[PDB]
DNA sequence: TCTCCGAG
DNA sequence: TTCTCCGAG
DNA sequence: CGTAGCTGAGGCCTCAGCTACGTTCCGTTTTAGAGTCATGTTGTTTAGAATGGTACCAAAACCTCGGAGAA
DNA sequence: TCGTAGCTGAGGCCTCAGCTACGTTCCGTTTTGGTACCATTCTAAACAACATGACTCTAAAACCTCGGAGA
């Protein structure tokens, strides 16, 4: 039942205003538990639909109003399918589903 | 709800940052959201942590599990203030009357003496598991004439044989014992969340020890815990602690509907304590 | 067991060796034997400490403390094996008949109407001050007419003018609550020291205040914050800040010794659950 | 009742080398016809697994051998509810699936 | 294969790059990808395009279709080589028997009249549809009877009244002729590919048509034509110019797959020409 | 109708206005009335045109040709309302009879080994010319002895050494390979305009080679390109490449007459035709 | 005396 | 001097 | 008119490293509204393989034999 | 050996506009093997999208006792 959302972003560095919304949008993401895959393009696994309709809300809520922002839903079977043609997938436990995990 | 169960054992600095557990070895390290995260176990006692972390991992409903030089649990954390209310569910849990406390923890203890005997119809003991039911039928509230205990006895005798104890020290009583804990900090932490205290117990007020409670309320759980130790029975003690994991990893049916461990805990414990306050009759009820 | 009560509220490392606790700050540096501690107070969210440490301190069953951001305390350590002798203080707590209740908050109560005048005669308001004293002599158990609330608004509306409410957002207002808080912070971790639940009020009995008995022990003492408040009256309410933090750096008369404040509310707090339990009388008193 | 092919890229800039190896994938892409969708992130339709299949090829083809490249495949139907959260649809017939056009 | 169909009306320039159509208007632009297209359309005469856009354009099968004053389709791009082997195919297409091309032919125009009765079976003609059917049943090879004609009268006059044949300058003409003209290109388009002569068609060499063998081909796809246009009869022509467009975005059951047309007609003209050249029997039936 | 035939080779845009095609090059600029126009040659792709001008091109069934990045024709627009001459010309060449087809193929392939003696004699092999003139006399409709091949081999051993191979990759190769394929290029368009299928050779009837008619056509012009390849068979391949443009410069002796070498191809391809229909007899002849 | 406001 | 076998079409 | 390939301007996107910041109730109970969360259930996607093929391009095969090179 | 928010600037990513150099390299035919193609249908299995029926908080107003600054 897991499911991951992908948020994709453009956003302008133009002025003093456009960066500031910028670092906060950041921030907000950090802080909610979002995964940086690639630059200006991060990943949050999620639970259920109502885990993910939720985290939806808050986006809305911290929605910066500038640029191109983009948010992208599919499931872990999914995602797990992405291929990568060159460089390694990232091993950090965040990333993973493990129910269990162990620091060593 | 938060599913991860987070384990330890490596010479480490845990840290908190931005809604995150911050984990710090010497080469390797991590960064973990504390909504994910159900269960901490610190497994060694080469670990550093903050304050900080200990307040956000109380915030968060995740509990935190302390372990001996031989890594075993010794101790949890007890947080006081589980609710915006606390004290509304203290003052019920006080006006709970004698009878009452009787019926629900028969009805509990009759619950365990079940499971006890569908585990042994698992392991093809077709009339001992009768027996137990017999045992069942025939007790009144409190178990004055300890029918819990002469379950029991041919319950670890049937099991792992006629010279076996539960009192000595082996592999086997080990692995329940650590099983036990665990099962017991599950419903110690979703009772202070419902508001209540642990020492206080149906049977037995803080006597001996300030889990009574929730001791009380896990006793129909315990088979859980029998079923993957006997399935490992002849495996060494590390081997059966990861065994045990699974409970957290696995589903059972318990009200119609396929749940997690600990949310199911949640439900059950919630509805037992509804009855005490006589906001309900009938009890939660969980078959394996 | 042991004897001593250790509090730590400095950014700092924790640590074990040679059955000493080891306490590093930047600067200072002290060992301490587990033996003789008795409780260990986290105060603050800038403190480091290992497992092994934790494990030592289990196994002497000595009580610790864990503290938020604003110094309360959030929760303590539960062991599965051994406990506390603040453990059975609970069981005291709930034996609490409703009449000694009564004798006692009430005596709390006439200490801070007491204070209350004395602060007022402070300010050249002789009358007044005597007007509260009249309040106090009129007080029956529970102040059933409401004698605490009628000295509380002669007394701020002498202050601070008939103009002035509680409720409205002032500069004022924000310094006394401000101190306010400081004080019950106070009082909420010595209660769970003496092994108290801070939930169960004497008269206070609030749903979402998990702090009741807290809020009752400190009533007496809200006058000094009251004091500085006052000769800060006029100040920014950052001035008012740094000028409350006097409470700690000071010493007040109150058994016949110039103490520091910490130190009173103690033994304050210990002797006042004491004669509650009812293992003495001689209510503790304190005079500004 | 297509395909829609995604790739993401984080490319290394230091050297002229790096630079190089950059400049003809990303020609590549253009000359197959993928859209970008954002900086360092382009979308290929597609009407059939057999035409992903192929496309795979290609791509493991020509490998650029550098940075971290990505690739994920979806739906034309999961890809249309993606929600826009600021900015304005692509509307560009190029991102479009409608096989009549203006 | 290519499945889009772009329309140009507006003033503009049309170029390449990089695989792409270019299509720069005064302030809107596009690049398409050209795998992507399938058929270009240019409506107006207000449009500019490269030499080296139609290479590229004639080097994928796209169909470009070209356009009047008025809107109307007066051409169509030929290319010749059509294959690596066009030769190949050519000397086979040369080699076709008269007694082939007849049966052949006329198993299509059969196919005509099939689709004739099945479209006024669907406008409740229960009747003339049976009536057609008749017609179909008895004729030889390469129609002497004229019951090509007999069956067409009958099927216009049924539809759209007695006192229409459909000589006339209205909507509705113009209509089913700017429909049949798509049909035609289609064929046209694909036979080359296949690598035939378009000019010698199964009845009539190229006497005054050149796109005679296409004409033949296309002959049980006007039907579908004929529906659109019914179904909008009383539209003014615009409008049915739109709906029309209806057969490239559609699928229809050729071979127990359901499949869009161009693919269809791909399929259909390679196995007709394959019977031909006598590499199989049966044909192809819609 | 109208008798011009437009060649575009330039960079350039096309335009219609006032009933003429509207030619701009950058420094050039040329009107022509439609009337007049009777074929319209699009060599390159760097030419630029409106949708207009093609409508009004359509209007007049003008033939319109297309050509791919190396001046072959790969089509041509084709009108649904009208036609051009060149359309009945498709059933003309189909009623070519196979004799015929032999006389003026094997006309075509003396005159080639004429020209091949010719420069041969021209490098001082007065043998070796004479040799081939031999072959030539022999000569069968549709050379089935293949006098032809054999003229060739010893053709090309003699020049460039007994050594040389066609296949074998050099810079003379090469040199003849990019000269071949210009000439083929003039013929394969001459013919279109004549309105003819470059697919149907005379002899040539290959799968593969959509030129056959042309590459059968041409082949009396070869020693022209063998003449510059060889005055350059020591030079480096891109020089030879400019030196060859030179066919386009220069002048010939085709009829009497020095002309340039496209207008001669031109008349040359048309009296062919012209023969094979039966429109005439007397082939074209063309003399090194 | 009378009537609010509002401390607890 | 008769022989093979290369490679232009 | 187009490809190929390069440069450099300037807009994106990070990170390490600065700065400044850090305890604001206490008469209790009701009510209303906006946050939680975890499961099962609908008709409907969907991978992924299977099916039956076409389009191109070289390499290697087939041709006739007059002559260069072998013997 | 605690955490936050927020800002700065170096330098790595990523694009675009703007330069440069460049631009027809077979013609004995046919057969055969390899590498591309391409549009369909069919299968269990996966999914999204509610529906279910809950529980957790927080503010604001509702409730209480009456001495008092006042009409
Ligand atoms: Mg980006
Ligand atoms: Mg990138």
């Amino acid at each position: 039942r897991y499911m991951r959302l992908l948020l994709m972003f453009d956003m302008p560095t133009d002025t003093a205003s456009d960066r500031k919304a910028y670092r906060k949008f950041r921030k907000f993401l950090i802080n909610e538990g979002f995964i940086m895959h690639q630059f200006s393009v991060y990943s949050k696994i999620l639970l259920n639909d109502t885990a993910n309709k939720a985290m939806l809300a808050r986006l809305k809520q911290n929605n910066p109003q500038r640029g191109l922002i983009t948010l992208l839903n599919v499931t872990e079977k999914q995602f797990s399918r992405m291929i990568y043609l060159h460089g390694e997938q990232d091993n950090r436990v965040a990333n993973s589903d493990e129910r269990i995990v162990f620091l060593g | 709800m938060g599913w991860r169960t987070v384990v330890v054992n490596k010479h480490s600095k845990l840290s908190y940052k931005n809604n995150h557990l911050v984990f710090k070895a010497i080469d390797h390290q991590e960064l973990i959201h504390l909504s994910e995260i159900d269960v901490l176990l610190l497994e060694t006692t080469d670990i550093s942590l903050t304050t900080m972390l200990l307040k956000r991992l109380i915030d968060e409903k995740i509990l935190v599990l302390f372990c001996d030089d031989k890594r075993l649990p010794i101790g949890k954390i007890l947080p006081f203030y589980g609710r915006h209310d606390s004290s509304l569910q203290l003052t019920r849990q006080l006006a709970w009357t004698e009878e009452r406390k009787g019926q629900v923890w028969t009805a509990i203890i009759a619950q365990k003496i079940t499971n006890q005997s569908l585990h042994l119809a698992q392991r093809d003991y077709g009339q001992k598991a009768a027996a137990l039911l017999a045992m069942r039928a025939e007790l009144r509230l409190f178990d004055p004439a300890n029918r819990e205990g002469h379950a029991a006895r041919s319950y670890f005798n049937t099991l792992f044989g006629n010279d076996f104890t539960r009192e000595q020290e082996n592999d086997i009583n080990a692995g329940l014992n650590y099983g036990y804990t665990l099962l017991l900090s599950i419903f110690a932490r979703e009772l202070v969340q419902t508001g209540c205290f642990t020492q206080l117990g149906l049977k037995h007020a803080n006597q001996f020890n300030d889990f009574n409670l929730a001791s009380d309320l896990m006793e129909p759980f315990r088979p859980l815990v029998d079923q993957i130790i006997y399935e490992n029975r002849k495996e060494a003690f590390p081997i059966m602690k990861r065994k045990l994991f699974a409970l957290f990893m696995n589903t059972y049916m318990y009200k119609k509907k396929q749940m997690f461990l600990t949310n199911i805990a949640t439900d059950y414990t919630k509805h037992v304590v509804k009855v005490l306050n006589q906001e309900e009759e009938g009890v939660p009820e969980f078959g394996i």
